[PDB]
Order: C-alpha cells, then structure tokens, then sequence
C-alpha cells in the first residue's frame, strides 16, 4: 500500500495510491485531492521513491529506475539549476533559458580535464572529455549523438563541446568560434519554419573537431546528412521553404531586387502554398518595403519570434558570407541561383504531350537568365526527354519523346531539388575552407538532426524522418547494451546476459530488400497505373502477420478509425504506434532528373553554376544517405546527450512535465530504461549505501571503510546471489531489489541486530586477512622493482 | 596462476590502496600504501612498473592489472611489518601502529578485540603460525 506514480495530463504523472485492481488496470486515489479516483492502465503505474525531496547525480542510484522516477528526479534538480543528470553514462540535459554562472567558466573546464564520469557532477564538459580520452587512449574516433526538439537547448550544447574541446585541448586556434560565424549561412540554406518550431533544421550536422597524433586540434569539418529536398517545392500550411527565400525578398535592396525579379513570396509556386509571412517586429517590419509584403503578411501581421528575424538575419547571413571570405560576387551568386529556382518554380504546362503555358513565358526569361541557361534550350527540356531505342546492348539510335503535363512539372521540380541541394553542399564545402587540415589521425563529431515525430496527419516526410530514428535508436540500443555487459565485467559481477528485444524488425519491415515498403513503394511505379491504394495493400498483404505493422481500424485514438485499409498503415516504432496516411506516398517517392535537362545545366554559361555540378527513387536515396551516416557513427565510439524544452513559451524555472515525459519517450530515453531492466538497472557506491545505512549499525561497524561496512552488511543479511552482486566500486541490483534491501533495513531492527551480531566473527577475519594480504602484496611491489 | 581464493583477497587487498574507491590505483595512492607500512620506493620506480603493466595504457591500475603485478619469506617479512621490535609477537599496540598507518579507524577495545580472535593460545599477542592461519580461511 505504499506510493506509485499514475498519469497526469500536464505534469505526465502524479502520486497517488492504489485503492482497487481491475483486470488491465489500478484504480488510484490521487494524494492532491483525495476522492476524484481515477482508472490507469497497469504498465502506465510505476513505483515511486519514498523520498520525495532526495534527487541523484545519476539516475541509476534510484530504487526504481522507471520514466515516471527518471522524470521527477529531473524536475527536483531542475527547481534547484542542476540542468545535467546522468543515466549511467548517458546525459539529461534541461534548457535552463538562462544563462547559470559559473557552471562554464574556465575554471570548471579546467577541473573537467582528465576525470571520469561520475567523479564530478554531471556536465556535458565530462561527456566531451569522456570522448577525448576514450579516443587519445583507444585509438578511435568519436561521436556525441544529441536528442531533441529545435530549440531544446542543442545549439548551446554543440557550443559547449566545442569550447571545451579546443580551450582544453587546442593550440590557440580558435575553431569553434570560427563555425559560430558561419552559422547563420548554413541555418539560412539549411532550416525552416515547421508548425512546431520556427527555426528546425532540415539536415543531418555532424560537426566533427579533428586531432592530430599527438591529441591535439588541427582543424573542423561539417559533414552534412539528408538534406529534406521536398520542402524546396512545396510546403505546408504554417510551414515554409529555407530561411533563405524569406531573407532574400524581405531584406535586398530594391537594385537586387530588380536584377533577379523578386517579389513578396506569394508570386511563387515554391513558396506560396506554404506560410508566406515573415518573421519580424514593429521596428523590423518598418524597414520592409511594402512590395516584399504578401496579402496574409498585410491581412494577419507578421510572424513573431525572439530571435528569428528575416530582415535582420539577411543583413545578419551578409556579414556571416564576409566573415568566411565570400566577395560580393559569389554573395550574388548565390542570390542569382536562389531567384533561378523561384522563378523555375513559377513555369507552368498544358495539353498540347505538353507545352509552356503562354503566362509562364517571363518565368522562363528570368529562370534562364538567371541559371544562365537559353530559353529555348530550357524550353524543350522541360517539355521533352532524350532516350536511346534500345535497352539491352543492341546499337541504338536516339529519340525524342514528348513529356505528359505531370511529367514536365516533374522535371521542373527534381531540376529544383538539384539546383538547391548542389548549391547547399556548396555552402557547407564554404564553410569547411575556413577550418582546413592536410591531416588528421581522428575526430570527435557532435550529431544533430531531426527527431522521432507524430502528428495527426502523417505522411511521406515524417515516414523517414521516423525511419531514419528507428535505425539511430537501434545503433543507441545496441551500445548501451555494450557498456552495461562491459561495465558488468569490469565491475566481476561474473556472468549476465541481459534480455534485449530487438527492433530490427521494424527495420527490416520499412527497408528489407523486395519486401520492405520503400521496396514494394518503388515496386509500385512500375505497374502500369501506380496507385497509394495498391501500394498500401500490397504493404499489408505481404507483411499480413508481422509484429509491427497495423492496419488504420486497429489505431487506440478515434480519429483512425475511418481510414481504409487501403489509405493506410501503423508502424509499431520504438517510441510509439504511428500511423501513416499514404495518399501521395507514390509521387513523393519520385523525383529523378531526366538526362537532357541535368546536362543542360551542367553546361549553363554561368561559371559558378557549372562549378555547383563537378533512377534512384526518393526512399531508397534516403536508404543509402542514411546508412552513410549510419557507417559513420558504427567507426566510432558513441556518448548520448539527451535535451529536453522545458516548456513550449521560452521560460525559466518552469517545468512542464507532460511536455517532457514525451520528449523523454520520442528520445528513445524511455526504451533505454526498458533495455536497462533486464541488466543491473539499480547501482549504488559503497560510499553512498554507507552513508544511508550507518545510522542504524553498531559504533563498531561504522568505522569500517564503505566496502568493508558494505560487504559485512550483505553477508550478515544472507542476500540472494542472484538479485545482489557485489563488485568494484558498487553494489548492483536487479529490478527491485534495491528497494527490497531498503525494506530489510528498515522493517525489524531486533532481526537487523542479531544477523549484525553473528557476523561478527567473519568481520573481524575479513579485516585481518584485508590487511594481512596488503602487507604481502606491498611486499611483492617491493620485489618487482628488485627485477 | 592464482586460485580462486587468493584472486578473492587480494580484491579486497586492493581496496586498501585504492581508497577513493574509483575502482583503480594512481600512482599517489600506490605510494601511499607502501610507504605507509615501511618502505622506500621512488617516484621513477612506481611510474616504470606501473607502466610495464598497464595494457590499456590509460596511466592508471585497475585490479586485473594489480594481479600481474603482483616464498613463504615475503609471508615472514609481511609478519615483519607488524613486528616493530621484532620479538616474534604482534602486541595490540603495535597492530593499532599499522592499522593507523594504513588508515583504519578504530578505539582500543577494537584492537584488543581483533588481537583475541586470532590468538590461539591467550597470551595477549599474535605469533607468526596463527598469522598464516588467518589468512588462508
Ligand atoms: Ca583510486
Ligand atoms: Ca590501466
Ligand atoms: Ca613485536
Ligand atoms: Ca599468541
């Protein structure tokens, strides 16, 4: 009858007791207002820590490791600024929105250097030295994988590392304010509004500090991931294309303006089905000429954010170029492909195949003026391919095939995609030239990219962004299962399989060679009328029986249950169920550049262009760029950084606990516990279980050192072997287990002092033989420098 | 090469010279130990014998590199080091010289106490045959 946690809407879980069992669920009296009883499912009760005012450094000093006491230990050190907590080797870290003194001065950075973990308070300056000295020691390269939603506080924490790398251990080379200054250039070509976060990047960064033989920085390099080329076209309402188009027409001058025809945003294809307003304030929204303004812009005002600014970051982004070397030409080169790319967007098609409608007729101008292309050139790609007459090695001849309406505007968009994804390496390549080194022995790299998301409506763009975390979970599971089995060894706790659960199942079920659903998506296109609904029941034909995919009917919320079968699918990811509405799954599968047009722009008059350019479908270029990345981070050794937003509105000391427990779940925080369950979950230090305990032994056990106290503890008590392992440094138990030996401590102090009593003899040997093999052992020290 | 036993205590040997209890002895703590229980060794001597042993190269000895760093005469001259004056015979003051100096906290009463339970015969001190008996229970 003791103290559980129980759903909570808002602070994701509240004590309360358990009054009634049912049969897959608790009724619980809630302690905060005692009689508005309430039914949970079972696996949502956890036990809780009876003390309720303790917090831990590590969150494997817990009784009960479980996301609803991983959650609360968190808020505790929260209201108290302790913004870092560790799950063994792993990092918490809460977005204070507030600068703490003195916890990144460089004197804290200066006592990080050469500790282990869990001999200092949590910080990320320990996991970045844990990095540098696993790869100074091993030999290995090194990658700190980060979590989180945009504007979690991962910005910051990049920033940290990087600063503690190159003050510690770097020659007064400063790298890591170098790629500060070109950040704005890259988040201007590289992120965009979403409807969650005003400023999200679209990309995978791996920003990656490289050393020297002797351990010592030489130079940076981003490496760059899974560019989202679909948001170059179209958008989402309350979304928008890269910052980029925003900047540009909200902030040239009106010369620029005239040289590459911009106009407010709602002229474009590419940005006009999307949110059209630009971010600015009263004084910001005065230095926008009215011609830049959309209707909606006019109608609802702008979009409001505190840092986020198009005109001020185009100004912003103009002195970033300055900074990493870019004259003023290449500055309007870049410009010139942007406006190329709008203006390409706007080039529209009807049935004669096909023909340029007469409307599109400037468009065409602008575009081929601006991607220094000819006119009429450009005019017949788009509406024509090349071909040879055979496939299958025979000589053959080539031919002009005329493109359907749909097909032209599908080359317009994948040259689109091309054009924009060729100039974002550019940028990034640019970047990288401000860092350079001949060489380098190995790396420490910080990972971002885009999180495990669901919304109501999900579609093709959230499918792989789910896909690429399910694989990045994988790799977190298979290493924390790799340090625990290690850390046991070291520790002599003997032999432990731990129980992992796979989930290389829902792998294979979305990127297995034939059978998977990228296969079968790719499958589809080559029926003679390719259709959402036939690739979407082949999907839960072949795959009729498998663990993890559902069809929509079976979904536990009520707004699935219409969907068809054929409109379609659940996918039992790690972090949850998410289903997957399937309409236009086919089309955004595709987007390959015919031949003819892709040489036409590779040999556009333009220098700068040509420079940009020296049958896949989309699923499986995300397949391929995935495993790259993947490939990468398999070299390395692997630490894990977990932020969390504390709340949606950008304030200190306020702890929204709902909003937490589901970023603690979408991390894959809460499948790393579950995992942790089948090892030794609960670990405790002598010196800890020593200074709870001593209170209630005899005068003459608490003045044994902690190991001692602790080993003369445990054999008095007769402990289970199975549940209780005795090693190192700490005592480990199975799951509940340490709450158990907390009971016997504190349930029947007469049983407590009898077994202390009939101990006493095995203590006063232990205690010789302790000291008496250390006088052998410092004789045989003595020995071995005889030698 | 060592029985299960003796890989035992010397675990718990090895808690004595790693004192912080991270589960691994630096070259200070080393040191301390042998010094403490009458010895001379010299800052080169440690370093060069640590780093003959130390696979893992991470400047520091974890306990399965203690064990190869690691002769009933070193038995005698252990004895030896109890043995002050050196009359054969352990006293319970000098037993509480070697405790204090390897860091054991304890009150006269504990010493004496200690001292009882491993003298066979009741003559107040602790002889070379029933210091070897200990040990190997
Ligand atoms: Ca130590
Ligand atoms: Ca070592
Ligand atoms: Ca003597
Ligand atoms: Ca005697």
């Amino acid at each position: 009858g003791k103290p559980v946690w129980a759903p909570h809407p808002t602070d994701g879980f509240q004590v309360g007791n358990i009054v009634d069992i049912g049969p897959d669920s608790l009724t619980i009296e809630p302690l905060n207002q005692k009689g508005k009883t309430f039914l949970a499912l079972i696996n949502q009760v956890f036990p809780a820590e009876e003390d309720s005012k303790k917090d831990v450094e590590d969150n494997c000093s817990l009784m009960y490791l479980n996301e609803a006491t991983l959650l609360h230990n968190i808020k505790v050190r929260y209201s108290k600024d302790r913004i870092y907590t560790y799950v063994a080797n792993i990092l918490i870290a809460v977005n204070p929105y507030f600068d703490i003194p003195k916890i990144y001065s460089s004197e804290t950075i200066k006592s990080y250097q050469g500790k282990s973990l869990g001999t200092m308070p949590p910080h990320v300056f320990a996991i970045a030295d844990k990095a540098f000295r696993d790869m100074k020691v091993l030999k290995l390269s090194q990658s700190i994988i980060v979590s989180g939603e945009s504007g979690a506080g991962k910005t910051e924490n990049t920033k940290f590392v990087l600063r503690y790398l190159t003050e510690s251990y770097g020659t007064g080379q400063d790298i890591d304010d170098r790629i500060v200054e070109a950040n704005p250039l890259l988040e201007a070509f590289g992120n965009a509004k979403t409807v969650r976060n005003n400023n999200s990047s679209r990309f995978g960064k791996f920003v990656e500090i490289h050393f020297n033989e002797k351990s010592s920085v030489v130079g940076g390099f981003v490496s760059h991931y899974l560019l989202e080329k679909s948001r170059i076209c179209v958008q989402g309402k309350e979304e928008r294309n890269y910052h980029i188009f925003y900047r540009l027409c909200a902030g040239a001058s009106e010369d620029i303006r005239e040289r590459l025809h911009l106009s407010s945003p709602d002229n474009f294809r590419y940005l006009n089905r999307g949110c059209t307003r630009y971010f600015a304030n009263k004084e910001t929204d005065k230095q926008i000429l009215q011609n830049r303004k959309s209707p909606e812009y006019l109608k609802a005002g702008s979009l409001k954010d505190p840092l986020l600014d198009d005109h001020g970051d185009f100004i912003r982004m103009c002195t970033a170029m300055k900074k990493i070397g870019l004259d003023d030409e290449e500055k309007l080169d870049l410009f010139r492909v942007v406006a190329g790319v709008l203006h390409l967007g706007n080039i529209d098609f009807e049935e004669a195949g096909c023909n340029l409608k007469n409307k599109s007729t400037q468009a065409l101008e602008y575009c081929a003026e601006l991607l220094g292309l000819d006119q009429d050139d450009l005019r017949v790609s788009l509406t024509t391919r090349v071909m040879l007459t055979t496939a299958g090695g025979a000589k053959g001849t080539v031919i002009k095939v005329p493109l359907k309406v749909e097909q032209a505007n599908n080359a317009r968009d994948a040259l689109a995609k091309t054009v924009y994804s060729h100039l974002f390496d550019h940028v990034v390549n640019r970047v990288n030239q401000c860092f350079p080194f001949e060489t380098s022995s190995y790396f420490i790299g910080v990972l971002d990219i885009a999180g495990f998301e669901y919304f109501e409506h999900n579609s093709f763009e959230q499918f792989c962004i789910n896909y690429c975390n399910e694989k990045l979970q994988q790799f977190f599971n298979e290493r924390i299962l790799k340090e625990e089995q290690e850390l046991y060894q070291k520790e002599g706790l003997g032999v432990n399989e731990v129980h992992y659960v796979d989930n290389q199942d829902c792998i294979d079920l979305i990127e297995a060679r034939l059978v998977g659903i990228l296969d079968i998506l790719d499958e589809e296109n080559r029926l003679p009328q390719p259709s959402d609904q036939h690739f979407t029941s082949a999907v839960h034909q072949k795959h009729k029986d498998h663990f993890r995919l559902s069809i929509p009917r079976k979904s536990k919320l009520a707004i699935h249950r219409n969907i068809r079968d054929d409109e379609g699918f659940i996918i039992r990811h790690f972090a949850g169920a998410v289903c997957y509405e399937t309409t236009q799954f086919v089309e955004k599968n595709n987007d390959a550049l015919h031949m003819s047009l892709e040489s036409l722009i590779c040999e556009s008059r333009d220098k700068f262009i040509r420079e940009l350019f020296e049958f896949i479908s989309v699923g499986n270029k995300f397949k391929t760029q995935l495993n790259l990345l993947l490939d990468k981070l398999r070299s390395t050794g692997a630490s894990f950084i977990r932020c969390i937003k504390p709340n949606l509105k950008m304030t200190s000391h306020h702890f929204e606990g709902a909003q937490i427990l589901s970023q603690l779940q979408c991390s894959g925080m809460v499948s790393v516990l579950d995992l942790m369950q089948g090892g030794f979950p609960s670990r405790a230090s002598f010196h800890e279980l020593y200074n709870m305990y001593k209170k209630y032994m005899p005068d003459k056990l608490a003045r044994l050192d902690p190991r001692l106290f602790c080993k003369a503890l445990f054999k008095a008590l007769g402990l289970n072997e199975i549940d209780y392992k005795f090693g190192l440094t700490k005592v480990f138990f199975r799951p509940g287990k340490f709450a158990e030996f907390d009971q016997i401590m504190k349930s029947d102090p007469d049983h407590l002092a009898e077994l202390v009593k009939r101990v006493n003899h095995w203590l006063i040997c232990s205690r010789w033989k302790k000291v008496q093999w250390c006088s052998l052992s410092v004789i045989k020290l003595k020995n071995k420098i005889k030698y | 090469q060592l029985t299960e036993e003796q890989i035992a205590e010397f675990k718990e040997a090895f808690s004595l010279f790693d004192k912080d209890g991270d589960g691994t002895i630096t070259t200070k703590e080393l040191g301390t130990v042998m010094r403490s229980l009458g010895q001379n060794p010299t800052e080169a001597e440690l370093q060069d014998m640590i780093n003959e042993v130390d696979a893992d190269g991470n400047g520091t000895i974890d306990f399965p590199e203690f064990l190869t760093m690691m002769s009933e005469e070193e038995i005698r001259e252990a004895f030896r080091v109890f043995d002050k004056d050196g009359n054969g015979f352990i006293s319970a003051a000098e037993l509480r010289h070697v405790m204090t100096n390897l860091g054991e906290k304890l009150t006269d009463e504990e010493v004496d106490e200690m001292i009882r339970e491993a003298d066979i015969d009741g003559d107040g001190q602790v002889n070379y045959e029933e210091f070897v008996t200990m040990m190997t229970s």
